[PDB]
């Protein structure tokens, strides 16, 4: 059921795990050589 | 009256669908 | 041995996307209810009814 | 009927006034004001293929050259009065 | 680097070239003034864009201009 | 060769060398090279696994057996921490086995591949019809062929996420279609980047 | 080289952190981009107006969706004065048992945000009633924003990517906009009002299910056609109506009632209806008038040359600006920003004086939370605004084109602009604060008869020419002449039945201490205009930088010669008129909290003695407000004000961290950042790890727009923190 | 040979080659050729799916299977509509992109009639969903009373007469 559920997932995917996500690529991408 | 779990997984399915056409239209605008 | 697989820099970033995914599922469906946080407790009170009777 | 003899009744007035009293000014005036040109040239001129200006515009046998868009302004204009004209005298016969 | 331009208007007292930290300006023959040089910036890589040369250009306006640009290693003036 | 849908394009490294190869790969989990045969065999491995979970339910709910998710509380003869105990050895001995043979190293390959892609597809759809109607598989199949018009998966609990679902994967190939017909099909980035 | 700033070779090849920065910073500006034609900004621009579009209907969609799955619409439909409205579930793993115990609002079974945004009172005004209605609502947006995501990237493939000229084609977008974007979009907002939001206030439900079923009229649309429109206004909704039920419900469902709906403090329905379709007729009207492909119309070009003074006063007219504004779009920008925010202010102003939302003005909170929120946003718009004119008059704007227009003019007496707005600046300020001060004085000398008491004789004026009959003057509405005799045929009962009433705020008693605010305000406005006007002005040079377009817009300075030259650029102007425009909008917005918490609690006497002098603002506003925000949290527990609290003191925090920005600048940081260097590379066990991009200090240029985001940020946030803390602590 | 009498001069872009060409853009809107072609074949779907509607229609209100077609979704087949979604969408799906596969790998007077025939059926289709709407009779027994009464049944007066037959 979605009530009881959902929030306690989709909190940390959001707060925690989302945001390790973005920032490790971005700086992967942004810290990637030209060539 | 509170909404069925089937509506809340078909509107997040189509968030989700929503999120791939966002992800499409990222990458064409970074091109 | 231990580390035989892991040696390999995208075997780590498997490793970790698939630990967050399990971490994540394991805590908002077991983990948190397991650690009795208060957020997973309900409020278990009775209700106050903010000022102008509003609820 | 009194809303169809008022406001067709209108419509034509308004449609035979775009004929012959304001078309003179009218043509003269689209003569005066060119073309919409944006740097200088207009914007089919430019590019803007979509500008592309249309055909059916100057096919007329009018005397006047009354085409189908000056039809269609003109009993826009006739349908607006005539309607005024209802509203306002229902507003005057019953409030 | 930055940018930095010597105009006509130059009159040689040299005060920007003297006035550089970096040695990006130098004097070159000129017949336009009186004095008889002008000044120019080979070294323009080595601007840091202290801008000292436009701080000590008499001629009204600046006859030396610094315009800063992409900013690298030397122009940022790091010691690492 | 045919293709995951009629009008598919196959990613560069997915050129049928693999056996069950139909180019489909969309979020490019195998577009790193060096981790493909550990996907290839991941593959094979979840596959064989469902293939002996299907043969064990099916057989077990045929012959009146205990039902596959109440199987567990069957009273055996050893208890829960010993047996647990001898699968942690011996799977472990077996599976070190494996990854040492794994890290020395056509029809047949093809069908055991295609075999195990089947039984994960079914095992997943037991589990799933368990968990919406109650019913087992041979339950589930009597209640459908019973009334193949109403009982169905798209009239279950969640038949409005399956009939969405099954939209999402008609309506993908068509829009994957004008993307290859306007676009480029240039792109620098791949759903999962490593 | 990095590939981060793939638009910006310059910053690819910088060895430093600015890097990183300046690749953040500016991603935005198209413009200013390696290999950059025209063709590719527009056809950019266009698809991020896509790309920003669709993340507005998906924060809508969120809205509806939060609301219709974890909020109380339907109770609160059934008691909307006895119910707060919730926004959304909490779940946060750092909640303590009291917090989650106190936050369980309305009636959820879990911790709860109580919706302040009003989001209840529209949704509930415009027919929806259900969390179903809701859900469709959510899940027809979600597939909006999708179908506007593949819509900029349908027009991003060559086929379908526009040409230059077609973003150029100025007649054939306003004559679409105006008809079809304005128009036909409020035509069908009427239809909608008329059909379902009308019908479901007078108790009937009408959705898609038994649409094309119920009339929303017991006539059909035979009225319509045959001309006698009179019978859609026959029978309005009686005074005694409830919303919502059929007590009293009329079947009208146009009319120009005026006023406000009894029950509700709100606009009746057949108003904003018969609104909806008045604009409509009137913007579909007005979207024929310029020409595209038909032979008829004006064109916008002609219009403007044909427009010269004869006599010369503005020199050549405005001969030459329909080129300027169609190729500049920082010009067009700086347009739509300057309507958009004078329209921002102008909902801030209207909402609140006129609520359009069922039972929205008996909820205080929301009323003060979307009045700041809208004037703080429309300040902030205008900002924008006025930088963005500026950035037009540097990168955008031709001398030689625009000869002897009148913006060639504005550059040739802008000395005369510049010092006059210094004039009235000056004036206002010396003057209302001296009467501040001198009311601060005789309040403090216990002699408050000696204050400077001047009675704003002139809005009190406007206001009974408007129908207000407080004042006694008498004159327009309030006097019985013909203005009046005409207006009292069809609104004028229903306006000064509204205006006359104490309990609303259509037009609100006016004092002494309006007057002084009111001149605070004017001051504010006028500084704020006289940065941002001489920022665009002296743009393109001024006398102590003659060659200023020749930098751009954003440069730190031209160095310590000539005087010294800090904050000499454009931007620099912007940075520090916004400054300025948060002082007048928190001092708009100060009065308005104050003067509605008065009237709120019955006692507008109070705002009427203290607002004179500014002690009184500090202690019977500030300080005696501040009560039950600051008590959030303490010793003993905490309530549901702790959040606000929190946010209070966060606010506090960032508005200071952002004074280190502003006081403190480069050359200290980037000496401690070489003294950091050392030691980390000097440091065992840390020089193993290197930084790839060289830490330096931030630029001067970067932190004061970061200081001035940390101002602003903690600006807003502290001043929501205490709007909504107050209201909700005294009135829920 | 045009839309308009003779001194009509068709636009550019319709120079008369596909069938069915009497210079009817006012738009402008197949000025770009391959979006021409995009659209004829849209064109001719739209128009042959007018033409199964229509027929299917009037099959089914003459012969009397399905009177007041609008409410054919609401009648019990014994197959859910979920369902029937969930088998649709595959198949239609498979069908469509077949055909468009074909169209992009891609008698005059036949394909002239079909085109005219397929504009008729979408202005009857139309037209029957708005008489639908205004009337809720079905499509031929609007038809038999507009030839019983022509001047008491029209849109002149079915407009006038919404709410007492609604
Ligand atoms: C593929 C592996 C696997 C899966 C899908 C499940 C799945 C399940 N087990 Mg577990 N189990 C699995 C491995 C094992 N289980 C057990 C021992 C048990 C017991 C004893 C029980 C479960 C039960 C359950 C259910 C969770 C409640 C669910 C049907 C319970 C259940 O539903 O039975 C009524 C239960 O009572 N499992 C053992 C022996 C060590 C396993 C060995 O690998
Ligand atoms: C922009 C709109 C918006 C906003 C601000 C929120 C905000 C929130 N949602 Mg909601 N939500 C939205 C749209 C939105 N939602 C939509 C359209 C759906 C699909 C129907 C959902 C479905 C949803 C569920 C099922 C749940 C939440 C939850 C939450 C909470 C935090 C956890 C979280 O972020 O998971 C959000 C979960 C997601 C799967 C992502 C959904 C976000 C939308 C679809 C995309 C929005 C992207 C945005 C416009 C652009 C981002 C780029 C950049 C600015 C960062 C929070 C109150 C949880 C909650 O209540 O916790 C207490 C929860 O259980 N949301
Ligand atoms: C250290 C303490 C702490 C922490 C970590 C949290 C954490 C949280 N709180 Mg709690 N809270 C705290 C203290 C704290 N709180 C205190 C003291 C109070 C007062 C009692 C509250 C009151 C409170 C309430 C009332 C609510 C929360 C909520 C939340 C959750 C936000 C949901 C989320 O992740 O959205 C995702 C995160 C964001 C949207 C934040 C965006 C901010 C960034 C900086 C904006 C700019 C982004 C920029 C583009 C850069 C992005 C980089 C990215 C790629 C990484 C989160 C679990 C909410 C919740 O549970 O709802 C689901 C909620 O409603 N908290
Ligand atoms: C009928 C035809 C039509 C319509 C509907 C539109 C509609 C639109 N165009 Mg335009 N456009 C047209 C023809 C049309 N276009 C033509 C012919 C051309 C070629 C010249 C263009 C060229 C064009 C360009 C170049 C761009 C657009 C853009 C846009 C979008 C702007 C966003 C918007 O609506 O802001 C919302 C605005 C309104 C709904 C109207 C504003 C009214 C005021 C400000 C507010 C009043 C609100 C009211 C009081 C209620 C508010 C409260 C309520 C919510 C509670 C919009 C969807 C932009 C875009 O890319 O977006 C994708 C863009 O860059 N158009
Ligand atoms: C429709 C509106 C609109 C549009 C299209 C633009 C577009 C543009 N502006 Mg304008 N502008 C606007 C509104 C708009 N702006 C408004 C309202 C303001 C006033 C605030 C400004 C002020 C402004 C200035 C001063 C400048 C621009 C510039 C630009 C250009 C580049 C933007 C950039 O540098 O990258 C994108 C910008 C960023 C990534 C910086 C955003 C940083 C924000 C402020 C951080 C906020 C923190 C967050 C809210 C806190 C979270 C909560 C907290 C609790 C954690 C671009 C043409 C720049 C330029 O070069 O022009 C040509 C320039 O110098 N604009
Ligand atoms: C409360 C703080 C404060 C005050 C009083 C001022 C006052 C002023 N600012 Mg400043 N400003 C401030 C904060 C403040 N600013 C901050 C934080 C910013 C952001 C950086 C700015 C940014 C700013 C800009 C960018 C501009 C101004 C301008 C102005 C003037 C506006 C005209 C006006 O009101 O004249 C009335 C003047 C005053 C109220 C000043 C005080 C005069 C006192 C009352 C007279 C004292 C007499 C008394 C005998 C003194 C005894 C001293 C004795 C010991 C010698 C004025 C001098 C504008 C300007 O110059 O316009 C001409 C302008 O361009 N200011
Ligand atoms: C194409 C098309 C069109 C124009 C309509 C039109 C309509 N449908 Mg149908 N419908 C269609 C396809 C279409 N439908 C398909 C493919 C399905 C799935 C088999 C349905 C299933 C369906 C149902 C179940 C219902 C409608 C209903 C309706 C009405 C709303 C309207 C007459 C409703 C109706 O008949 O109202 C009386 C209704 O209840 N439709
Ligand atoms: C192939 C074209 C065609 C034909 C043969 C018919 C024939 C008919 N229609 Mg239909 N209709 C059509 C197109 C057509 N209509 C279109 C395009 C519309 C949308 C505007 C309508 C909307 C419509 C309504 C709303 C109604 C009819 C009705 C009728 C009947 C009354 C006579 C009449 O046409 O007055 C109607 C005439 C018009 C609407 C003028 C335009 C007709 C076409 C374009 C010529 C008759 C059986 C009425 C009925 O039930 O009896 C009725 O109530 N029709
Ligand atoms: C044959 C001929 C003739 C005659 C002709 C005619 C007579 C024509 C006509 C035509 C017409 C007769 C036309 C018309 C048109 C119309 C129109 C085009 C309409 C429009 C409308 C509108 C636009 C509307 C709007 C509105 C509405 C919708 C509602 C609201 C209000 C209003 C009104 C605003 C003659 C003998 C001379 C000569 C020879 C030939
Ligand atoms: C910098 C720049 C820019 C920008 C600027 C700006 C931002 C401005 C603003 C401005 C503004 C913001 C303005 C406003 C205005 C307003 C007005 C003008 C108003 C009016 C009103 C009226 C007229 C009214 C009347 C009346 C009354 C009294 C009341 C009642 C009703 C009536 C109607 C009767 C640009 C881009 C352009 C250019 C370049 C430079
Ligand atoms: S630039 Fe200014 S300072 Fe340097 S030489 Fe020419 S004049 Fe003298
Ligand atoms: S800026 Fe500093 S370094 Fe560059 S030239 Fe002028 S003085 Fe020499
Ligand atoms: S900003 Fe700092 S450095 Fe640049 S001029 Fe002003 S003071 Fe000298």
């Amino acid at each position: 059921m979605a009530a009881s559920l959902l929030p306690s997932i989709f909190v940390p995917l959001v707060g925690l795990v989302f945001p390790a996500v973005a920032m490790a690529s971005l700086f992967l991408y942004i810290e990637k050589e030209q060539v | 009256m509170p909404l069925s779990d089937t509506q809340v997984f078909t509107a997040l399915f189509v968030a989700l669908i929503t999120g791939i056409l966002s992800l499409r239209l990222g990458t064409q605008l970074y091109k | 041995a231990a580390a035989q697989g892991l040696g390999r820099r995208e075997a780590v970033y498997s490793v970790l996307a698939v630990s967050a995914g399990l971490l994540t599922v394991a805590y908002g469906v077991k983990g948190a209810k397991d650690a009795k946080l208060p957020i997973t407790v309900g409020p278990q009170q009775p209700a106050q009814v903010g000022p102008r009777d509003r609820i | 009927d009194d809303v169809n003899v008022v406001m067709s009744a209108s419509n034509a007035l308004a449609l035979y006034l775009g004929r012959f009293v304001f078309l003179p000014y009218q043509r003269a005036q689209v003569e005066r004001v060119g073309m919409p040109t944006q740097n200088g040239q207009t914007h089919f001129a430019a590019g803007d293929t979509r500008a592309e200006e249309a055909s059916f515009i100057t096919s007329t046998n009018d005397p006047a050259g009354f085409n189908l868009v000056d039809v269609f302004a003109w009993g826009s204009i006739g349908h607006a009065i005539g309607f005024l004209a209802l509203a306002s005298q229902s507003a005057q016969q019953m409030l | 680097s930055h940018a930095v331009k010597i105009y006509d208007t130059c009159i040689g007292c040299t005060q920007c070239v003297r006035a550089c930290p970096t040695d990006v300006l130098e004097m070159v023959p000129w017949d336009g003034c009186k004095a008889g040089q002008i000044a120019s910036a080979p070294r323009t890589e080595d601007c840091v864009g202290c801008k000292r040369c436009e701080a000590a250009c008499p001629t009204d306006f600046l006859s030396v201009r610094v315009y800063l640009g992409s900013e690298t290693t030397r122009s940022m003036g790091l010691a690492y | 060769r045919e293709l995951w849908y009629p009008g598919a394009v196959a990613p560069e490294y997915l050129n049928g060398s693999m056996a069950g190869d139909y180019g489909f790969d969309p979020l490019r989990l195998g577009a790193n090279v060096e981790t493909l045969p550990y996907l290839q065999e991941a593959e094979l491995m979840n596959g064989r696994w469902a293939m002996a979970a299907t043969a064990g339910i099916l057989f077990t709910d045929a012959t009146g057996l205990p039902k596959w998710w109440e199987a567990g509380a069957a009273d055996y003869g050893y208890d829960f921490q010993t047996l647990v105990a001898f699968q942690v050895v011996v799977m472990g001995v077996l599976e070190a086995f494996r990854v040492r043979g794994l890290m020395k190293t056509p029809d047949k390959r093809v069908k055991e591949v295609k075999n195990g892609r089947l039984a994960m597809v079914a095992f997943l759809g037991m589990v799933s019809s368990y968990a919406v109607t109650g019913l087992s598989p041979l339950e589930a199949l009597e209640a459908h062929m019973a009334n193949p018009q109403a009982v169905n998966l798209f009239t279950s609990a969640v038949g409005g996420e399956s009939v969405a679902f099954i939209a999402f994967l008609s309506c993908a190939p068509t829009f994957l279609l004008a993307q290859k017909t306007l676009g480029d099909g240039k792109e620098e980035f791949r759903p999962i980047p490593w | 080289a990095t590939k981060f700033p793939k638009f910006s070779q310059g910053l690819a090849s910088d060895p430093t952190t600015r890097r990183i920065w300046f690749g953040i910073a500016t991603a935005h500006d198209f413009e200013t981009h390696d290999g950059m034609t025209e063709e590719k900004l527009y056809q950019k621009i266009f698809a991020s107006h896509f790309g920003q579009l669709a993340i507005i209907f998906l924060w809508t969609s969120g809205n509806l969706f939060h609301v219709a799955w974890q909020g109380n619409f339907e109770k609160w439909g059934e008691d909307p004065l006895h119910v707060r409205p919730i926004a959304h579930t909490i779940w946060d793993p750092h909640f303590g048992q009291p917090a989650v115990e106190a936050f369980t609002r309305g009636g959820a079974s879990a911790p709860v945000n109580i919706a302040y945004s009003g989001v209840y009172q529209w949704w509930y005004t415009i027919g929806m009633r259900t969390n179903v209605d809701l859900y469709n609502g959510s899940l027809f947006l979600l597939f909006v924003a999708g179908l506007f995501l593949f819509a900029g990237w349908l027009h991003l493939q060559p086929t379908f990517a526009p040409a230059v000229s077609w973003f150029k084609n100025a007649e054939s977008r306003l004559n679409h906009h105006l008809s079809g974007l304005f128009g036909v979009s409020s035509l069908a907002w009427t239809g909608h009002l008329v059909h379902v939001a009308i019908p479901a206030s007078r108790g009937e439900t009408v959705r898609w299910d038994n649409f094309l079923t119920t009339l929303p009229h017991p006539a059909g649309l035979a009225p319509f056609f045959t001309g006698q429109w009179a019978v859609y206004a026959q029978n309005p909704d009686t005074a005694g109506h409830i919303f919502g039920t059929s007590e009293g419900a009329g079947t009208a469902i146009l009319t120009f009632l005026g006023g406000f709906h009894p029950q509700t403090q709100s606009l009746w329905l057949t108003d904003m209806a018969h609104h909806h379709l008045a604009i409509a007729v009137v913007f579909i009207i007005a979207g024929h008038q310029y020409r595209t492909n038909f032979g008829i119309g004006h064109s916008m070009k002609e219009i403007l040359e044909a427009h010269t003074a004869p006599s010369g006063r503005l020199g050549a007219g405005h001969t030459g600006l329909f080129d300027t504004v169609n190729n500049s779009l920082h010009f067009q920008l700086g347009l739509a920003l300057a309507s958009v925010g004078v329209l921002c202010s102008l909902t801030a102003q209207h909402m609140y004086s006129m609520p359009p939302y069922a039972f929205l003005a008996q909820d205080f909170t929301t009323q003060a939370a979307l009045y700041s929120h809208h004037q703080y946003i429309a300040g902030f718009i205008m900002c924008g605004a006025f930088a963005h004119g500026a950035i037009f008059f540097i990168r955008d704007y031709d001398p030689e084109a625009n000869k002897g227009n009148v913006l060639a003019r504005m550059l040739e007496h802008k000395e005369a602009i510049i010092s006059h707005l210094s004039w009235v600046s000056l004036f206002l300020g010396f003057h209302t604060l001296g009467l501040y001060v001198h009311n601060d004085v005789m309040q403090a000398f216990g002699t408050p008869e000696k204050q400077i008491l001047i009675e704003p004789v002139f809005a009190q004026w406007i206001q009974a020419a408007q129908g207000k009959a407080l004042y006694g003057f008498d004159i327009l509405l309030s006097g019985d002449n013909a203005a009046t005799a005409a207006g009292n045929s069809i609104y004028l009962p229903g306006w000064l039945a509204g205006i006359n009433s104490s309990t609303n705020s259509l037009f609100l008693p006016i004092g002494p201490g309006d007057f002084l605010v009111h001149h605070a305000i004017a001051l504010g406005l006028h500084t704020t205009t006289l940065i941002l006007v001489k920022g665009a002005l002296d743009a393109r040079g001024s006398k102590l930088m003659p060659d200023k377009k020749d930098f751009g817009y954003s440069f730190p300075c031209d160095g310590p010669g000539r005087g010294g030259t800090c904050d000499i650029s454009a931007w620099d102007a912007f940075y520090l008129a916004v400054f300025w425009e948060l002082n007048t909008v928190s001092w708009t917005v100060f009065y308005f909290h104050w003067k509605h918490l008065a009237l709120w609690q019955g006692n507008s006497a109070q705002f009427d003695e203290s607002s004179t002098y500014i002690m009184g603002w500090l202690r019977d506003y500030l300080w005696l407000n501040s009560s039950q925000l600051i008590n959030g949290y303490n010793p003993f527990g905490m309530n549901s004000l702790s959040v606000w609290a929190w946010m209070f003191l966060f606010g506090h925090l960032i508005y200071a961290t952002g004074f280190m920005f502003l006081i403190s600048w480069r050359g200290y940081w980037q000496e401690l950042i070489e003294t950091l260097v050392w030691a980390h590379e000097r440091t065992p066990l840390a020089n193993f790890v290197k930084w790839n991009d060289k830490p330096v200090a931030l630029s001067i240029v970067q932190a004061r727009l970061v200081g001035l985001t940390h101002f602003a940020v903690g600006f807003v946030l502290t001043y929501a923190a205490f709007v909504i803390a107050s209201t909700s602590g005294k009135f829920g | 040979k045009m839309w308009l009498p003779a001194p009509y001069k068709a636009p550019a872009h319709l120079d008369g080659s596909i069938a069915g060409d009497y210079g009817f853009d006012p738009l402008g809107l197949g000025t770009n050729p391959d979006r021409l072609k995009y659209y004829q074949e849209a064109e001719l779907m739209n128009a042959r799916w007018a033409m199964m509607a229509v027929a299917g229609i009037v099959g089914t209100e003459v012969a009397g299977i399905e009177p007041r077609w609008w409410e054919a979704g609401t009648e019990d087949y014994g197959f859910p509509p979920a369902a029937l979604l969930a088998i649709q969408f595959p198949v239609m799906g498979y069908l469509e992109n077949k055909r468009i596969q074909g169209w992009m790998a891609t008698d005059a007077n036949m394909k002239l009639k079909e085109i005219k025939n397929g504009r008729a059926a979408m202005i009857a289709f139309v037209g029957i969903v708005v008489q639908a709407i205004v009337y809720r009779e079905g499509p031929v027994a609007a038809l038999k009373d507009h030839i019983s009464n022509p001047f008491g049944c029209n849109m002149a007066t079915n407009i006038m007469n919404i709410p007492v037959n609604l």
